[PDB]
């Protein structure tokens, strides 16, 4: 859970965007305090469709 | 006694809104509060609407 925030605001102080794709915290979901972050699986917590 | 508020996203907006609402809801004061506005200019060629 740890190095995806440092690697997210490393990139996202320059306002570039950011490509996730082995994680899916709901923490990274918000869409505020995390500038860029994409997220090619659905988040952990998006399993209460099923 | 009248206005009405405009921001963008930030964080904390909607618990600012939030406060002034509640705040609001229950006083001895009449406070005339004329709708809420949520607009943001991250749309590209948006200024339109």
């Amino acid at each position: 859970h740890f190095t995806p925030t440092p690697v997210s605001y490393t990139a996202g102080f320059y306002r570039i965007p950011v490509l996730g794709l082995t994680t899916r915290m709901s923490i990274y979901s918000d869409k505020s305090i995390h500038l860029s972050f994409l997220r090619t699986v659905p988040p952990y917590s998006h399993q209460s469709s099923v | 006694y009248i206005f009405s508020i405009v921001t963008t996203y930030f964080p904390g907006y909607q618990d600012f809104v939030n406060k002034i609402r509640s705040t609001i809801e229950n006083s001895f004061v009449g406070w005339e509060l004329e709708e809420v506005l949520l607009l943001d200019m991250s749309l590209d060629d948006g200024d339109s609407k």
